[PDB]
């Protein structure tokens, strides 16, 4: 599934993301814009042989389990095959743990070079929220 | 890929100061912590000191805390390891290590967390 902005901003706004340790709803749309261009079944793969998986791009060696991925430690939980669902849920509630881990949403390197510092309000603006 | 290079080390007086350096070159862009291991003669390597390049948030094993800071300059793409207060137990090889993972704060001392490798330097606390 291939989410709309406001569509997903909407679903990110339900599911309790808005100022989630200190980061505006914003912030998360831009990440997931530059993530995964909002493609729910996004992956990709390392050269240590982890994947990125789902909208967030969640990656296998530290957060789910995919069962094909040297030094698992599955932080989260959680199978990466849950990560590529059409409902933003299990890749939400994986964020959550990952952006509290110390360092915010530096976790997510399509958000460190493309929305930290930006304008992201601009990313729920005219959503209607 | 990223090379590594220490600058530094050597002797040392019990309770002196030594600097460390270790400059990252090559796909920086990507590189999330810089980190100083450490091998004593017949021990295995350690993590000392973890700086999570994106924040400057730092991490250290129990034997160094208070003593060893470590720092960088993120736009020179620097690391450094300030030694203070020297003892014994701190003679060893120190490398420089680095990774381009986000890892979790609590493998950021593991060395299997790190992609990348200095040459070690040699520090002999006399
Ligand atoms: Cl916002
Ligand atoms: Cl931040
Ligand atoms: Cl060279
Ligand atoms: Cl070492």
């Amino acid at each position: 599934k291939v989410f709309g902005r406001c569509e997903l901003a909407a679903a990110m706004k339900r599911h309790g993301l808005d100022n989630y340790r200190g980061y505006s709803l914003g912030n998360w749309v831009c990440a997931a814009k530059f993530e995964s261009n909002f493609n729910t079944q996004a992956t990709n793969r390392n050269t240590d042989g982890s994947t990125d998986y789902g909208i967030l791009q969640i990656n296998s060696r530290w957060w789910c389990n995919d069962g094909r991925t040297p030094g698992s430690r599955n932080l989260c939980n959680i199978p990466c095959s849950a990560l590529l669902s059409s409902d933003i849920t299990a890749s939400v509630n994986c964020a959550k743990k990952i952006v509290s881990d110390g360092n915010g949403m530096n976790a997510w390197v399509a958000w460190r070079n493309r929305c930290k510092g930006t304008d992201v309000q601009a990313w729920i603006r005219g959503c209607r929220l | 890929d990223v090379q590594l290079v220490e600058s530094g080390g050597g002797s040392v007086q019990a309770g002196g100061s030594l600097r460390l350096s270790c400059a990252a070159s090559g796909s920086t862009d990507s590189i999330e912590y810089m980190t100083w291991f450490r091998q004593a003669p017949g021990k295995a390597r350690e993590g000392v000191a973890a700086l999570y390049t994106h924040t400057g948030n730092t991490y250290y094993t129990d034997s160094v805390k208070g003593r060893f800071t470590i720092s960088q300059d993120k736009a020179k793409n620097m690391a450094y390891l300030r030694m203070d207060s020297v003892k014994s137990e701190d003679t060893a090889i120190y490398t420089c290590g680095a990774t381009r993972k986000a890892v979790p704060v609590r493998f950021a001392l593991d060395q299997s967390s790190y992609d990348y490798w200095g040459q070690g330097t040699q520090v002999t606390v006399s």
